[PDB]
C-alpha cells in the first residue's frame, strides 16, 4: 500500500552510527545520523534476504551480483512489514534463518555465492562475507587459514568491533 | 557427551549488543564477535587460550579442540566433521585481554576435572 516504508535507529554493514532505513518499490535508501554518506541498492540487485537475531534483528540482502547488506537494529515487530515489503516489491521471501546456539565447533564450513558460512547440523553458527577476506591459505594438513585486514584490500566489519578479527582457521578433511 | 550453550536468544548475555566478547562463566561459554553476531563457544570446544603483544596492539589467540589438536577415534559421530581450529582478535586493551585469556584457561581446568 504506502508508498514509503521507513524504519528508524538502523545500523548498515556494522555502522557505528545508526540511521534511516527507507524501502520503496524501485529500491532501498540508508542515510546516516549526520556524518557519512548514504547507500543506495536498486531493486535491480535484490535476489534474497534473510531475518535473525543479532547484536536488535537484522535484514540481511543478498545481491544478484556477489554481496550482502546487513541492516540491524529492527524490533521483532517489524517483521510482518518487512516480509511485504520483499514480497510486493523485490519479488522476494524474507526467510527466517534461526542460528545454532549450542556453542560447537564442528560442522561444515560451506562457500557460498556471497559467504563462507559455517553451519552446525544445518543451521548457520556464523557467516563470513567474501568482500572482507584479504587471504585464503593453506595452512597446513588439513587447515584452511582465512586472514582479514582490519588494519590494500580493508577489512571494515572485521575492525567494526573493539575486538577486531584477525584470522579463523578450519580444519576440512580432503583438500590435502 | 553432549552439551549445550544456549537454547534460545534471550539467554545470551546483555553485553553481547557492544559487540564485544564476552564470557559467560554461567553458562560454560564465551562469546565471540564475528560478523556483527556474537557467537557462542562452548568451554568442553575449547583447548586453550593466550595472549600476546606487537607494539600497540595485543593479540588473543583461541584454539579449539579437532583432530590433530587424527587416528583414531572421535566422538563426535560425524567422521567428515570440519572444524574450528583457532580465531585470532586484536586490541589495544592488553590487560582486557590477560584478563580474558586466565578466566578461560581456569574455566578449562574445572572442564577437565
Amino acid at each position: 500500500m504506502a508508498a514509503i516504508e521507513s524504519f528508524d535507529h538502523i545500523y548498515l554493514d556494522l555502522s557505528k552510527e545508526p540511521g534511516k532505513c527507507r524501502f520503496a518499490e524501485n529500491g532501498l535508501g540508508w542515510k546516516p545520523v549526520g556524518g557519512g554518506e548514504t547507500f543506495t541498492l536498486d531493486v535491480s540487485n535484490i535476489g534474497g534476504a534473510q531475518w535473525s537475531r543479532a547484536a536488535g534483528y537484522e535484514v540481511k540482502i543478498l545481491q544478484r551480483t556477489s554481496g550482502v547488506i546487513q541492516l540491524d537494529g529492527f524490533q521483532q515487530e517489524d517483521y510482518e512489514r518487512l516480509a511485504k515489503i520483499f514480497k510486493n516489491w523485490y519479488s522476494t521471501n524474507l526467510e527466517n534463518k534461526e542460528h545454532s546456539l549450542r556453542g560447537w565447533n564442528w560442522g561444515k564450513a560451506e562457500f557460498g555465492k556471497a559467504e563462507l558460512t559455517f553451519n552446525v547440523q544445518n543451521r548457520p553458527a556464523f557467516e563470513i562475507p567474501y568482500s572482507e577476506i584479504a587471504n585464503t591459505n593453506l595452512a597446513g594438513r588439513n587447515e584452511i587459514a582465512v586472514e582479514f585486514a582490519p588494519g590494500q584490500v580493508k577489512s571494515k566489519k572485521a575492525s567494526a568491533s573493539r575486538d577486531q578479527l584477525v584470522e579463523i582457521r578450519f580444519y576440512i578433511p580432503g583438500t590435502t | 557427551k553432549r552439551f549445550e550453550s544456549y537454547k534460545r536468544d534471550n539467554q545470551l548475555p546483555p553485553k553481547v549488543r557492544d559487540m564485544g566478547i564476552v564470557i559467560d562463566q554461567k553458562n560454560n561459554t564465551i562469546v565471540l564477535p564475528i560478523m556483527g553476531r556474537p557467537v557462542p563457544f562452548h568451554i568442553n570446544t575449547i583447548k586453550n587460550a593466550s595472549k600476546s603483544d606487537e607494539g600497540e596492539w595485543s593479540f588473543l589467540r583461541i584454539n579449539f579442540l579437532s583432530p590433530g589438536q587424527r587416528k583414531d577415534d572421535q566422538p563426535f559421530e560425524d567422521a567428515s566433521a570440519h572444524f574450528v581450529r583457532s580465531l585470532t582478535f586484536r586490541s589495544t586493551d592488553g590487560d582486557r585481554y590477560a584478563e580474558i585469556a586466565n578466566q578461560i584457561s581456569n574455566l578449562k581446568r574445572e572442564a577437565v576435572k
